[PDB]
């Protein structure tokens, strides 16, 4: 071998459906799908969940 | 045979967080209106982000500057939480050069007409050397609701300069909105409601204009409802 070339490539991956998330507690999931603000519920503060 | 809302008074607690209220109200249509507009305003509010930055020493996201401890990475992430008024162009190009030792606020960006820097105290960086110095090139958009980079990156638009460094657009100013509808005694009649709408933003949408604006979105759309072909 004369000489290596390396290449790194950095991504950023962002969560969409389908990634697995979880907790520490053994609750486990797919990324089902991803709602608007406005969909999701919210307390009479108005801070969405 | 009905009644109408008009818009009284509009309480501004702090600069970014506001209550605005509309008297007369039919029984029934306080929690429609408080929901139509909840919805509007969350999704569609236009404000202006910033979309691209440019610093002079730095190729990509991942590399760091002498001189600063904020990684560039997290500089754009403390841009995208910039909050910005621009008033007449889509386009806009700020320009921010700073040197000496000292935390890197908004506020040192270099003050054009037609743009307002709402939080001069946000910060964006911090340099720590006193020969350290930092510059770059911020071109702010004006948008409605939240484009990230990888889609935009389909109208790449010659994106050739590797000092160009792509920022997730939130153009978006509504950070927050609750509604209560509660009985509003009108001098001569029983029961009437009042709907009062709290809403926080990061301070570049006044709350009239915000109000104004989500009624006449919901109002176009009802014009599309008006006229039915059935042709």
């Amino acid at each position: 071998v004369l000489k290596i070339v390396k290449v790194y490539l950095a991504v950023k991956r962002r969560i969409q459906p389908g990634d697995k998330m979880a907790g520490r507690h053994g609750n486990k999931g797919v990324i089902s799908k991803i709602n608007p603000i406005e969909d999701m519920p919210y307390d009479e503060n108005g801070t969405p969940v | 045979e009905f009644l109408k809302p008009r818009l009284v008074d509009i309480e501004q607690v702090s600069s970014t967080h506001a209550k605005v209220t509309l008297e007369p109200l039919e029984r029934g249509f306080g929690h429609t209106l408080g929901n139509a507009l909840r919805r509007i305003l969350l999704s569609s509010m236009p404000g202006c982000a910033v979309t691209e930055v440019e610093i002079d020493g730095v190729l990509h996201e991942y590399s760091t500057k002498e001189g600063v401890q904020e990684d560039i990475l997290e500089i754009l992430l403390n841009l995208k939480g910039l909050a910005v008024r621009v008033q007449g162009k889509d386009e806009v190009i700020l320009t921010l050069n700073k040197s000496g030792i000292g935390p890197v606020t908004a506020a040192d960006i270099t003050h054009d007409g037609d743009v307002e820097i709402v939080k001069p105290q946000h910060v964006i960086c911090h340099l720590t050397d006193e020969n350290a110095s930092i510059s770059m090139r911020i071109k702010v958009q004006r948008g409605r609701g939240y484009v990230p980079a990888s889609t935009r990156i389909h109208s790449e638009e010659d994106e050739r300069p590797i000092g160009r460094l792509l920022v997730d657009a939130c153009y978006s100013p509504v950070e927050r909105i609750a509604y209560n509808v509660e009985a509003a005694r009108v001098e001569q009649r029983t029961d009437l409601d009042k709907l009062v709408i709290e809403m926080e933003t990061n301070g570049t949408i006044d709350p009239e204009e915000a109000i104004r604006r989500a009624a006449t979105i919901l109002a176009e759309q009802l014009e599309a409802f008006v006229d039915l072909r059935d042709v």
